[PDB]
RNA sequence: UAUGCCAGCUGGUGGAUUGCUCGGCUCAGGCGCUGAUGAAGGACGUGCCAAGCUGCGAUAAGCCAUGGGGAGCC
RNA sequence: GUGGAAGUCUGUUAGAGUUGGUGUCCUACAAUACCCUCUCGUGAUCUAUGUGUAGGGGUGAAAGGCCCAUCGAGUCCGGCA
RNA sequence: GUCGGGUGAGAACCCCGACGGCCUAAUGGAUAAGGGUUCCUCAGCACUGCUGAUCAGCUGAGGGUUAGCCGGUCCUAAGUC
RNA sequence: AGGGAAACGUGAUUCAACCUGGGGCCCAUGAAAAGACGAGCAUAGUGUCCGUACCGAGAACCGACACAGGUGUCCAUGGCGGCGAAAGCCAAGGCCUGUCGGGAGCAACCAACGUUAGGGAAUUCGGCAAGUUAGUCCCGUACCUUCGGAAGAAGGGAUGCC
RNA sequence: UGUCCCAACGUUGGGCCCGGUGAACUGUACAUUCCAGUGCGGAGUCUGGAGACACCCAGGGGGAAGCGAAGACCCUAUGGA
C-alpha cells in the first residue's frame, strides 16, 4: 500500500470530448505497472472515477493522487482517491 | 381501427393458426407449419 | 415531394376487404363492389372468357 | 437479476416516474422476488425502495432581477430586445389613460366641483385626446 | 340447438373473482345474450345470478363473468364440478 | 524452399447420372344436368392432445336402418 | 388623437415550399434522402377525413403536368406463339 | 458513457447504485388511421437483432380487453345504392 | 367521502378554458336532420347488442428492412429569458437503442469546421463559396411616385453594472 | 473577406492497426512489363529489342480505346406512335 501522484497528460492524445473516459484508462495502466500487477486485476474505487469525471467528460485534472493496495494470492490491487 | 364482431373472429383464427405444429405428429408420422404467420414480417387479409 | 418512397407514406387508407361472398379480399368497401366475384354489382358470378388462354 | 418489471410498479405504487425510484443496491435479490404489488409496497415501508426527490428550479437569482426591475434598473437601452410598441401596447396604454381620466371627471361631477355642462367640455375634449393624464388634466380644470 | 354455456373458465383471474367477488367464469356462446347467461347460469347450478358482463374474446369465444347473490357461495359452486 | 502452377489421392461441398414411380400428358368407351324442399361456392366451427389436409355441421373425422363384411378398429 | 384595413411587411410560431451550394450521398439512411442558405406564412392560404370525375376518357392558373415508383394515351389479362 | 456490483457456463452493450450526459411542439402525455396479439407472466437463445447477448417487438407455453351514462348504435351532409 | 408522512392556507395580479356583449367586411352570405326545451313529483323495474389489450413510430403504421423518408389530432399557459409558441439553459417526464467495439498525439488523403500576417476580388463565365451588417432607442433620410410608397433609403450617435 | 497571392496550424468524424460481423460490382483465356514497329490504320499477348528474383502493405488514379446502359446523335426499315 502506498500514495502515488498518476499524470494523466497522455489523455490529451484522445478526442476531447472523450478525455475522462481514456483517464480512467490511463489510471488503470500506471498501477498495474507500477504495481506489477495484470490490468484486469486492478480495481478502481468509484471514488476515483468521480474524481476523473467531476468537470464531465472533457475536462480531466491534469493529475490524481491516488491511495492504492496490492495483496492476495493473485495479486491484485486496490485504489482510490486520497 | 375499430374491429367488427367478424373481423374479430377472423383475426382469432389467424393467430389460432399461428401454432406450431404439435411434438406427436412429429413421432407418428416420423419427421413445418407452412402458414407460420409473423405480425410484422406478414400481412392479412381485409 | 417524389411519386416513390415519401408518398407511400400517406397510404393508410381501407380499400379492399374480404368478401361475404367469395372470400376473397376483394370487396372494396368504399364502393360496395368486390373485384373477384363482382358482389354488389351483380347477381351472378364475375367471369370472363380471357381469364384463360383462347382455346382452352 | 433483472428488476425492470420492479421498477414499473415502483413507480406505480410510490406515484413517480420510473426514473426516480432508487433500488437499494444490497437487496436486489429480495426485491427480485417481488412479483406483486403488495410486495413491492411491503419493500417500500420496509425502505429497500424509495423515491428520489424531484426538483424545482431556483429563482432566487430570479427574484434579485425582478426587484431591481420593478425599481426602475437594468432596463437601459441596452437591455431591450422587443420593439417599443412591444414593450407597452399603446391602445392598452390608452385605454387605462382614458379610463382614469374619465374616473376622475366623474368624481369630480357627483362631487359637485363640475356642473354638467363642465364636465361634458373636458369628457369630450378628454375624449380628443387633451389631456396627457390625470395631473394634466387636473391642472387644465384649475384654469 | 346451440347451448349458452360452453365451459368453466378458470385461470389465476377466475378464481381471483371466484374467491374475492363471489363471482363465476364462463366460456359461453358468442350468440348469448348477458341475460341468456344468467338464466342459464341459474338453472344449471341452482344459484341466483346478480349480473353479467360480458366480453368477445380474441380466441373467437364470448366470456362471462357471473356475480352470485350473497346468498350463494361461488367457491363451492365451482368445488362441486 | 515460401506465395504458387498442373495432375491425382483421401474427405467435403454439390445433386448430375443410373435405377425407381403414389404425378402428369394423350386417346377410347360409358355417362350427363344442379338450385327457393335455398344449389354451386365461401366463412366459421368440429378431434383426448390437433397446426395443415381430408371429412363432417352445435347429433360436427360423425347418428339410424337394410344388405354385404369380419376380428379387428379409433 | 382614435381606429385597425391589407391576396400589406418582418418572422425556422404552427404550417407550407425549395433559390444557391451545381456541398453530402450516388452497390445510398432513401428507386428523389441529408445539411446550410433561401421563399410563403389572414389567404386565389395550408391541412385531415369523407365524397365525385376513368382511359382517346378524366383532371390540368397549361409544364404534354397528373390519373398508385408507370403517361405525346394508366394498369391487368386476353387477342398472341 | 465510466467506476463498482448483480445474474450466468459465458457479460462493452441484460439488471442495481453512483458519477457523466441526451430530448422540451419533443426523444414527454393522450389518441385517429393502419397493424393484429406485437400487450402480461414464466422458460429459452437454433432463428430474427448492423458485433455480443443471460436481453428482446425473437422461440415455447400459458394468461390478458368486464360499461344504461366512453365510442358504435340514432340523425342527416357532399354523395351512393 | 376520498387522498396525504405532515400541514391539510389566506389574499392579490395576470388571466388559456368556459360565459356574454360592442364594432367592421361581402359583385363571397358562411349545412341539414334526428333530437331537446316548452311540459311536476314518489317509489319500482328495465337499459340488451358491438368496440375496449398494445404500438401509434429514427424498431409495432406505408415505404421489400428493426429504412435518417412519409403519416392526422389535442396537450399553444412548467421555470429563467426575451416582443415571442424565437435562440440558449433548466424542470415534470422520458432516454443512454438516431445500438458494434478496442488501439495508434492518431501519418497521407477525404467530410464537416476553427484561426490565419501583409495585400484585398488580383481568383472566377460570374464574389460561386465564405464573409460583412445585425437586436432596441434618439437624430437624420435623396431621386422618383400611381401620393399609397420609395424608407429600416443613406448617414450619425447611444446601449453593462451599482 | 483565405476567392486569389500561397499556403499554414488546429478541431470533430473517417482513413491506418486489432476483435467480431460480413456483402456487391466484375471475371474467354493467358498475363512482370517498357520502347518502337506491324496489324481491320488506336497491341500487356504479333515482330525486334530493352527491362524483369517472388510475395505483401499504403496511395493517388496514367493505361486495360476500364466498369455500368444491344448510341438518346446520324442513317437505313415498303418499322411504331
Ligand atoms: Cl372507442
Ligand atoms: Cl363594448
Ligand atoms: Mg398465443
Ligand atoms: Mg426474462
Ligand atoms: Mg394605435
Ligand atoms: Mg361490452
Ligand atoms: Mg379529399
Ligand atoms: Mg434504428
Ligand atoms: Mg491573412
Ligand atoms: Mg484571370
Ligand atoms: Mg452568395
Ligand atoms: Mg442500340
Ligand atoms: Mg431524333
Ligand atoms: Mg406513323
Ligand atoms: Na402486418
Ligand atoms: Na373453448
Ligand atoms: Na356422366
Ligand atoms: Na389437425
Ligand atoms: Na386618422
Ligand atoms: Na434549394
Ligand atoms: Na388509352
Ligand atoms: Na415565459
Ligand atoms: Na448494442
Ligand atoms: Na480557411
Ligand atoms: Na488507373
Ligand atoms: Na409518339
Ligand atoms: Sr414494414
Ligand atoms: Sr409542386
Ligand atoms: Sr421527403
Ligand atoms: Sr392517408
Ligand atoms: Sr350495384
Ligand atoms: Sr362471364
Ligand atoms: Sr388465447
Ligand atoms: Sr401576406
Ligand atoms: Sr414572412
Ligand atoms: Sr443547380
Ligand atoms: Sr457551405
Ligand atoms: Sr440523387
Ligand atoms: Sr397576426
Ligand atoms: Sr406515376
Ligand atoms: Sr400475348
Ligand atoms: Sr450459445
Ligand atoms: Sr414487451
Ligand atoms: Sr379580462
Ligand atoms: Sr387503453
Ligand atoms: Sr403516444
Ligand atoms: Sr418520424
Ligand atoms: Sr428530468
Ligand atoms: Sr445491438
Ligand atoms: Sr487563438
Ligand atoms: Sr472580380
Ligand atoms: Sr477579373
Ligand atoms: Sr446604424
Ligand atoms: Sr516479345
Ligand atoms: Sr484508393
Amino acid at each position: 500500500e502506498r500514495v502515488v501522484t498518476i499524470p494523466l497528460r497522455d489523455a490529451r492524445a484522445e478526442p476531447n470530448h472523450k478525455r475522462a473516459d481514456k483517464a480512467m484508462i490511463l489510471i488503470r495502466e500506471h498501477l498495474a505497472k507500477h504495481f506489477s500487477v495484470d490490468e484486469d486485476a486492478v480495481r478502481l474505487d468509484p471514488s476515483i472515477n468521480e474524481a476523473a469525471w467531476a468537470r464531465g467528460r472533457a475536462n480531466t485534472p491534469s493529475k490524481i493522487r491516488v491511495r492504492a493496495a496490492r495483496f492476495e494470492e493473485e495479486g491484485e490491487a486496490i485504489v482510490e482517491a486520497e | 381501427g375499430k374491429k367488427s364482431k367478424a373481423t374479430k373472429k377472423r383475426l382469432a383464427k389467424l393467430d389460432n393458426q399461428n401454432s406450431r405444429v404439435p411434438a406427436w405428429v412429429m413421432l407418428k408420422t416420423d419427421r413445418r407449419n407452412h402458414k407460420r404467420r409473423h405480425w410484422r414480417r406478414n400481412d392479412t387479409d381485409e | 415531394t417524389g411519386a416513390g418512397t415519401p408518398s407511400q407514406g400517406k397510404k393508410n387508407t381501407t380499400t379492399h376487404t374480404k368478401c361475404r361472398r367469395c372470400g376473397e379480399k376483394s370487396y372494396h368497401t368504399k364502393k360496395k363492389v368486390c373485384s373477384s366475384c363482382g358482389f354488389g354489382k351483380s347477381a351472378k358470378r364475375r367471369d370472363y372468357e380471357w381469364q384463360s388462354k383462347a382455346g382452352e | 437479476t433483472d428488476l425492470s418489471a420492479q421498477k414499473r410498479l415502483a413507480a406505480d405504487v410510490l406515484d413517480v416516474g420510473k426514473n426516480r425510484v432508487w433500488f437499494n443496491p444490497e437487496r436486489q435479490g429480495d426485491i427480485a422476488d417481488a412479483i406483486t404489488r403488495e410486495d413491492v409496497r411491503e419493500l417500500v415501508d420496509e425502505g429497500a425502495i424509495q423515491a428520489k426527490d424531484k426538483k424545482g428550479n431556483s429563482r432566487g437569482r430570479a427574484r434579485e432581477r425582478q426587484k431591481k426591475r420593478a425599481y426602475g434598473h437594468q432596463k437601459g437601452a441596452g437591455s431591450r430586445k422587443g420593439k417599443a410598441g412591444a414593450r407597452q401596447n399603446s391602445k392598452e396604454d390608452w385605454e387605462s389613460r382614458i379610463r382614469a381620466q374619465r374616473t376622475k371627471l366623474r368624481e369630480l361631477r357627483d362631487e359637485g366641483t363640475l356642473s354638467s355642462s363642465q364636465y361634458r367640455d373636458l369628457y369630450d375634449k378628454a375624449g380628443g385626446g387633451e389631456f396627457d393624464s390625470v395631473a394634466d388634466l387636473e391642472r387644465y380644470i384649475d384654469a | 340447438s346451440w347451448d349458452v354455456i360452453k365451459h368453466p373458465h378458470v385461470t389465476e383471474k377466475a378464481m381471483n373473482d371466484m374467491d374475492f367477488q363471489n363471482k363465476l367464469q364462463f366460456a359461453v356462446d358468442d350468440r348469448a345474450s348477458k341475460g341468456e347467461v344468467a338464466d342459464a347460469v341459474e338453472e344449471q347450478y341452482d344459484v341466483t345470478v346478480e349480473q353479467v358482463n360480458t366480453q368477445n374474446t380474441m380466441d373467437g369465444e364470448k366470456k362471462a363473468v357471473v356475480r352470485l347473490s350473497e346468498d350463494d357461495d361461488a367457491q363451492e359452486v365451482a368445488s362441486r364440478i
